RNA sequence: UGAGGGUAGCGGAGAAAUUCCAAUCGAACCUGGAGAUAGCUGGUUCUCUCCGAAAUAGCUUUAGGGCUAGCCUCAAGUGAUGAUUAUUGGAGGUAGAGCACUGUUUGGUCAGACAAACUCCGAAUGCCAAUUAAUUUAACUUGGGAGUCAGAACAUGGGUGAUAAGGUCCGUGUUCGAAAGGGAAACAGCCCAGACCACCAGCUAAGGUCCCAAAAU
RNA sequence: GACUGGGGCGGUCGCCUCCUAAAAGGUAACGGAGGCGCUCAAAGGUUCCCUCAGAAUGGUUGGAAAUCAUUCAUAGAGUGUAAAGGCAUAAGGGAGCUUGACUGCGAGACCUACAAGUCGAGCAGGGUCGAAAGACGGACUUAGUGAUCCGGUGGUUCCGCAUGGAAGGGCCAUCGCUCAACGGAUAAAAGCUACCCCGGGGAUAACAGGCUUAUCUCCCCCAAGAGUUCACAUCGACGGGGAGGUUUGGCACCUCGAUGUCGGCUCAUCGCAUCCUGGGGCUGUAGUCGGUCCCAAGGGUUGGGCUGUUCGCCCAUUAAAGCG
RNA sequence: UCUGGUGACUAUAGCAAGGAGGUCACACCUGUUCCCAUGCCGAACACAGAAGUUAAGCUCCUUAGCGACGAUGGUAGUCAACUUACGUUCCGCUAGAGUAGAACGUUGCCAGGC
């Protein structure tokens, strides 16, 4: 199964992106790190 | 009986947008294609989906460059 | 019965009958030719008929070569029926001749046993043809 | 079978046929809502002057209807940006031809052949340009008003059909549509040619010169 | 529901690539031939290096195509998934670090009725690989999708009906569709009419006219052979060429404010491709009878049973029981 | 000119058989003490370098067998015109593909040492 998630950053509670995962490819939660609207910096992301 | 046949795409308008020897403006379209039927040159970029264009504006030329290649560059003075 | 293996396509576009010859002008293995002159098709039928009766009248005593082959398939829709709604089954093969391609050639017979061998074979043709000898 | 009576329209009566209910009954008649509604038919009345189309694209509970775009018209505004050849440059793979590739194919690596979805090659024209010269007179912009969306033959490139139809579906050109006149015996589409009105003058086109019937037995 | 070589029945409806498409773009048919409604956390970004298919020879013979080395190769493999254009600049084949599968934008142009769709140098904010110049806002390229209204979820420096709060609305970010008849009538929909009724159309069918001649009816050329030998007395294989316009059809031009449809009675009339009679030519014609083919339309061409019959089959005749 | 670097005109430069040459250089070649290297291997990419040789590479020269290039002349098509219905003809432009002759064993730029 291929089912969207939305991101997440941690520092502040904010969704800010959207993507694709394959449930079976990959059970666990994504945590990729990219640029952030708030801060002006890069923190992390996370469903 | 039936036919299993119709069915086909409309159009993509795919050719020579300028011509040889007129002055274009800087970011006008020079060439639509699929692939890279003929080359970007000099001042000219290759654009994603491979439309190449025009950069600085200026005359245009369609130039030959090696067996069955061709190129198309664009210089400034007009 | 004179058709190919396989083919590309089974339903094609009908051939061009105007002009004259491509190529194949010139008797090149045997002595004694048949060229054509005039254009029509020829469906591969019409040359079992005119290859046996050039085989009957040699007694055997030399070769055939028939230098044609229907390529081409042409259709046609059963009796009775309304226009449209599709394009219709395979019937036959045809091969396309143009005013100067030799059609059969002979050697290894005399010529006046060759030249009244090839008359039984126009009759079964429907082009006029005429009896062309080997460029010398 | 006479006489007097009863059942009434979303209703009566029916030994049952959609049968009868004031010459009409798959749901009577009469005035009212009501000048119901109609993308469908017929009709629409005075005269001259100038310009003069379309029968195509896209979407539609759409296919004989509608809306925007295309073609005509009147007025304002920019003002050679419109057309035509001559020279010049360049994009592109048709006709033709050829098997180097993908498949087809006849006779002993050699000789020969075939191709809408094959190309080592490849015209004639067309198309886009220069801001270059020569002849001509259009062209874009903003606003007012409609029409048209059933097209037809002939010529010439091809599809479908049977190298069938005055067949049907697309590309380019002309005439009819909206065009009289001379010719084709008669005949919207073929060939010559575009009528401002008058004349009992003249020279010619397509086609014609014995006679009907103008002109050479 | 609509298209529909009348309607029904079957089929098909949107997006992608090729061909017909007539060497720029564009271009139709119930014309020819295939896919799509997704998949990848590495199959994406960057940096550094490598080049393929098969052929042939050899040996645990795993046919030399399991694996193994040498030559030859010019692109004949491969590129997530159809086909076209394209590339060993690699856009193909392996490794390390990695999140640009970024936030705010966008001069210009292609394309187009409108709504949309597509390419975009460059400027700032933060980053990544590389020593650096530099490259990167998804994948070799194009398909993998759906207006509005309405509701749900997280944010908000916006309003909040006397004033202070709130219930509610606003913008930014995302979610609910085989609305697939894919520009989507509504949150919600199948039939019968020969009991039928109004508005239209020869724009569109059934009968007849017309064009065409695949079918249908006759006619002919070549000649293998059947006929003791013998192609042509007679028959005419495999193949080729036409005429007629009676059959079954194809096209939808004339008539839907009427062209109203089969056979036999009554009465005709014309064609020659002749059933009878008249005149000949061959004959495998002894004689009687026949068979074929050519000239010939002047007259003639029966009476009944069975069927609504068209064909037809039978019974008794006759010089003959002609086809249109 | 003559050698090496380095871009251009880009098979008229190529591919293949022969033949000649080497302190000026490029190579061939020996090595693993280390940075560096194999998903197997100093073969390769690095790195150290008295010595060893023109054999292959590159460099020069000639032979045109193969690939590429290619006229003139004629034909096929075809824009325009005139009759025409014929698998058409005649006239005026343009001009192919194949084939013959032939050109052909590269023409040059700029810095560095002879
Ligand atoms: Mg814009
Ligand atoms: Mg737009």
């Amino acid at each position: 199964m291929r089912v969207n998630v939305t991101l997440a950053c941690t520092e502040c509670g904010d969704r800010n992106y959207i993507t694709t995962k394959n449930k079976r490819n990959n059970p666990e939660r994504v945590e990729m790190k990219k640029f952030c609207s708030r801060e002006n910096k890069q923190t992390l992301h996370r469903e | 009986s039936s036919t299993k046949n119709g069915r086909d795409s409309e159009s993509k308008r795919l050719g020579a947008k300028r011509a040889d020897g007129q002055f274009v403006t800087g970011g006008s379209i020079l060439y639509r294609q699929r692939g890279t039927k003929i080359y970007p040159g000099e001042n000219v970029g290759r654009g994603g989906d491979d439309t190449l264009f025009a950069k600085i504006d200026g005359v245009v030329k369609f130039e030959r460059k090696g067996r069955d290649k061709k190129q198309v560059s664009v210089y400034a003075v007009a | 019965m004179l058709l190919p293996k396989r083919v590309k396509y089974r339903r094609q576009h009908r051939p061009k009958t105007t002009g004259r010859s491509k190529g194949g002008n010139y008797v090149t293995f045997g002595e004694f030719g048949l060229q054509a002159t005039t254009t029509s098709w020829i469906t591969s039928r019409q040359i079992e008929s005119a290859r046996i009766a050039m085989t009957r009248y040699m007694k055997r005593g030399g070769k055939v070569w028939i230098k044609i082959f229907p390529h081409t398939p042409y259709t046609k829709k059963p009796l009775e029926v309304r226009m449209g709604a599709g394009k219709g089954a395979v019937e036959g093969w045809i091969a396309v001749v143009k005013p100067g391609r030799i059609l059969f050639e002979v050697a290894g017979v005399s010529e006046e046993v060759a030249r009244e061998a090839l008359r039984l074979a126009s009759h079964k043709l429907p082009v006029k043809t005429k009896f062309v000898k080997r460029e010398e």
